[PDB]
């Protein structure tokens, strides 16, 4: 129990409290439960209730994982169902890169402090339970019930209110909340740090929060959500690549996942070949033999993961610099650093938005993802360094129907540079043969070739015709068509696509001296 | 004083909108701003028992080193109960000026039982901090209920002026106050300044010229010699416009297109074709008759990027039945230009029909969501959806 302002809890509209019948238990268990329950009443955590209370919730005895002694548990599922929605917040994890370098960090196990935080007086009645007689004993909660809906949220807020004062008079410290842990950091000298920690430890104790003695406390580096947190550096926890002979489908997936996790700091991590192994997988238990390329990719990845790389923390004093590189068709590696080539984070981008695209547009999209990412982790946009020329950008920019914008960036000469492989003529070509395509074409010079497909779809036919036109024409061609679809696609100046046909057309376009696409009804 | 009771629409519940991430600078502003507001009893911090949420933003004032909080009460407004018509004369006025009277709402308290619905949150960087939660105690700026409730109070404040200067037209829309007149600019600005002092008497920038607003008609290429290609485009453009103006005929022109001629070949127009074109121009010379505004219908707005800082918009309710069409030039980058364009259009829709239009923006969401606040300066936020502009429609405008 703690002297904190109780948070008002209420049931969801028109609902009654839980009236779930306690499901009978063993006498031995009943004995155990009575012992734990009485212990709690003594501590004011729970108090007996009279027959006035009609609400009931199932309780049962379980033994702690690896040990021989009883543990009390209450299935608050139904009450949870009946409990009002709480602002449970976002399920967003704070990426390490946004943390600042601290000369000292200490983590405090704030697990049972939960029970210290009180429960709404008028709500307590709903948390009623009963330990049956082998003169019954009916109880109710006086604090936050473990496993209850509003426990986390209410606890978090209450915690913030308790810390707020301390934070105020100790702005040199940094207390960050996160579940049953309280991460505390500062640039204070070790000795003084231990003191602040004690000042905070007891600051909690004043409000009633039970905390761990510095002696029995966790030491750095902290294994926090896939990461490894040192006060001055971080990285992903020990990622070990299995040295198997036979690789299960499921295995390949697990592998790929791990690999991606590493990509956020380990540059050069590639999974393309591994992904390929999944094509046509009939069972999670099926075994797929690695291709020489996959062997190379796994080996190469394995090597990269053999030298404990470490990400830098954030320094509000230094600017965020983001750099982007084309790793492969559609794959773009990027890394955000503050000090010359010593990143806080790195990553890849492959998000293909649309069935047909071009590097420039894809680069743009990559830039946006990053910009978003930077604002999330650091609340500010990073100055970009891009493998594209202001000219190339401006060209595609001004001519594309969609509005777009790229935050402050500078060109960097680090091939491969992103470019535009072909540009359609703005006006018809004089002296160029004219192709009237609809599957066949007819030209002003009499030339006509018409054939019949076999699998094509209405829209596929239209492009086939333009492809034909391109295929039989000279370096400069005037192509007229009625398909706004094909037209639009080709007008989008795509350099890559999912449809082999489009890519072939793109190839042709790349080889032409001048191409002018025209549309008619 | 007396908190007029306000409820949500039957069955509907408070909003639970996700807060879009914000730049540190923006946050610090919202922190500062909300802080002074808390001190002043305007807003209060809320507990976790309030599961509601509405996004908040920090914009920049027009020519002033100050930020103005902007709460996106859109969803809430759409869930708030229903509750000044519209001076048709306003759109005819020579000069209108917009004032932000939003600050007035802060004198009136919001119905205690409704307050929890105005729950907003100052986001934290990298989800490190739970976030700052607040809820309004007074009538919130941007809420549709605020103007209605403050209507009585407002009207009282508006007549020593309205009846003392019947030559002035004052229309309220959300936190804004449209003041139009026909006094030569010199006098107009003075009358505006005076209204301000008059308002200050009770404890309470943008300038337009609606009379100069004109509808951009569909145009056709006027050229010396016509090529096969030109004629193709002429025909194609006409074929589109024929759906609006059915009196358009292409017949004679298509005749000139008979045969797989070279695209660059110059085709002389037969007199019948010349005349047909002549007629088509005349038909297009004015907006299609019958375009009548319907209050019970949503006002839709589509914009198209014409490049080099040029933009084309059309305000309509029923497809092709455009109530208005206009153009826009830079006054910059696509997003900025877009935001300015959007705002302008909205402002117009307000002056005209007294309503905000729903936009169909030619941009990516993540792009817009990220930069729109960087250039926004209005007190309201129009509804918007993101689409992919068909290459044809662009070629058919300007
Ligand atoms: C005390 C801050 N702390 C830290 C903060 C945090 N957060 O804000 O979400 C999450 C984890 C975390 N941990 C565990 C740290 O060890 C840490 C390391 C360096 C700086 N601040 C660190």
């Amino acid at each position: 129990i703690s002297p904190i302002e109780t948070v008002p809890v209420k049931l969801k509209p028109g609902m009654d409290g839980p009236k779930v019948k306690q499901w009978p238990l063993t006498e031995e268990k009943i004995k155990a439960l009575v012992e734990i329950c009485t212990e709690m009443e003594k501590e004011g955590k729970i108090s007996k209730i009279g027959p006035e209370n009609p609400y009931n919730t199932p309780v049962f005895a379980i033994k702690k994982k690896n040990s021989t002694r009883w543990r009390k548990l209450v299935d608050f599922r139904e009450l949870n169902k009946r409990t009002q929605d709480f602002w449970e917040v976002q399920l967003g994890i704070p990426h390490p890169a946004g943390l600042k370098k601290k000369k000292s960090v200490t983590v405090l196990d704030v697990g049972d402090a939960y029970f210290s935080v009180p429960l709404d007086e008028d709500f307590r009645k709903y948390t009623a339970f009963t330990i049956p007689s082998i003169p019954g004993i009916r109880y109710q909660y006086n604090v936050l019930p473990q496993g209850w809906k509003g426990s986390p949220a209410i606890f978090q807020s209450s915690m913030t209110k308790i810390l707020e004062p301390f934070r105020k008079q100790n702005p040199d410290i940094v207390i960050y909340q996160y579940m049953d842990d309280l991460y505390v950091g500062s640039d204070l000298e070790i000795g003084q740090h231990r003191t602040k920690i004690e000042e905070l430890r007891q600051h909690l104790l004043r409000w009633g929060l039970f905390t761990p003695d510095q002696k029995h406390q966790k030491e750095p580096p902290f294994l926090w959500m896939g990461y490894e947190l040192h006060p001055d550096k971080w990285t992903v926890q020990p990622i070990v690549l299995p040295e198997k002979d036979s690789w299960t489908v499921n295995d390949i997936q697990k592998l790929v996942g791990k690999l991606n996790w590493a990509s956020q700091i380990y540059p050069g991590i590639k999974v393309r070949q591994l992904c390929k192994l999944l094509r046509g997988t009939k069972a999670l238990t099926e075994v797929i033999p690695l291709t020489e390329e996959a062997e190379l990719e796994l080996a190469e990845n394995r090597e990269i993961l053999k030298e404990p790389v470490h990400g830098v923390y954030y320094d509000p004093s230094k600017d965020l610099i983001a750099e982007i590189q084309k790793q492969g068709q559609g794959q773009w590696t990027y890394q955000i650093y503050q000090e010359p080539f010593k990143n806080l984070k790195t990553g890849k981008y492959a998000r293909m938005r649309g069935a047909h695209t071009n590097d420039v547009k894809q680069l743009t999209e990559a830039v946006q993802k990053i910009t978003t990412e930077s604002i999330v982790i650091w609340g500010k946009t990073p100055k970009f360094k891009l493998p594209i020329q202001k000219e190339t950008w401006e060209t595609w920019w001004t001519e594309y129907w969609q509005a777009t914008w790229i935050p402050e960036w500078e060109f960097v000469n680090t091939p491969p540079l992103v470019k535009l492989w072909y540009q359609l003529e703005k006006e018809p070509i004089v002296g160029a043969e004219t192709f009237y395509v609809d599957a066949g074409y007819v030209t002003n010079r009499g030339r006509q070739k018409v054939v019949t497909l076999t699998d094509t779809t209405n829209q596929k036919t239209e492009l086939q015709a333009i492809y034909l036109a391109l295929q039989d024409s000279g370096l400069e061609v005037n192509i007229v068509t009625d398909s706004q679809y094909a037209l639009g696609i080709i007008q989008a100046q795509p350099d890559q696509s999912e449809s082999e046909l489009v890519n072939q057309i793109i190839e042709q376009l790349i080889k032409k001296e001048k191409v002018y696409l025209a549309w008619v009804p | 004083i007396e908190t007029v009771p306000v409820k949500l629409k039957p069955g509907m519940d408070g909003p639970k909108v996700k807060q879009w991430p914000l730049t540190e600078e923006k946050i610090k502003a919202l922190v500062e701003i909300c802080t002074e507001m808390e001190k002043e009893g305007k807003i209060s911090k809320i507990g976790p028992e309030n599961p509601y949420n509405t996004p908040v933003f920090a914009i920049k004032k027009k020519n002033s080193t100050r930020w103005r909080k902007l709460v996106d009460f859109r969803e809430l407004n759409k869930r708030t109960q229903d509750f000044i018509p519209h001076p048709a004369g306003l759109k005819k006025k020579k000069s209108v000026t917009v004032l932000d009277v939003g600050d007035a709402y802060f004198s009136v308290p919001l119905d205690e039982d409704f307050r929890k619905y105005t729950a907003f949150t100052i986001p934290s960087i990298n989800n490190e901090t739970p976030g700052i939660r607040y809820q309004y105690n007074v009538l919130p700026q941007g809420w549709k209920g605020s103007p209605a409730i403050f209507q009585s109070s407002m009207t009282k404040i508006l007549e020593p002026f309205r009846k003392q200067n019947p030559d002035i037209v004052i229309y309220q829309y959300m936190d804004d106050l449209y003041v139009g007149s026909d006094l030569e600019i010199g006098q107009h600005r003075t009358k505006i300044e005076e209204l301000r002092q008059h308002l200050l008497r009770w404890g309470l920038g943008y300038e337009l010229h609606p009379d100069k607003w004109t509808v951009q008609p569909i145009v056709l290429p006027e050229k010396d010699s016509w090529t096969v290609n030109d004629i193709q485009k002429l025909v194609g453009k006409l074929n589109w416009a024929s759906q609006i103006y059915p009196g358009i005929k292409v017949r004679q022109l298509c005749k000139l297109l008979r045969g797989t001629k070279a695209l660059t070949e110059v085709i002389p127009l037969t007199e019948e074709a010349e005349l047909e074109l002549a007629e088509n121009r005349e038909i297009l010379k004015e907006p299609v008759h019958g375009v009548y505004y319907d209050p019970s219908k949503d006002l839709i707005a589509e914009i198209q990027k014409q490049g080099q800082g040029q933009w084309t918009y059309q305000i309509y309710q029923e497809p092709f039945k455009n109530l208005k069409t206009g153009k826009y030039a830079r006054m910059t980058n696509d997003v900025k230009q877009l935001t300015e364009a959007v705002q302008k259009i909205t402002t117009e829709s307000i002056v005209i029909w007294g309503k905000t239009p729903k936009f169909k923006l030619p941009i990516q969401k993540e792009t817009w969501e990220t930069w729109w606040t960087e250039y926004w300066q209005a007190t309201w936020i129009p509804e918007w959806e993101f689409v992919n502009t068909p290459p044809l429609v662009k070629l058919w405008y300007q």
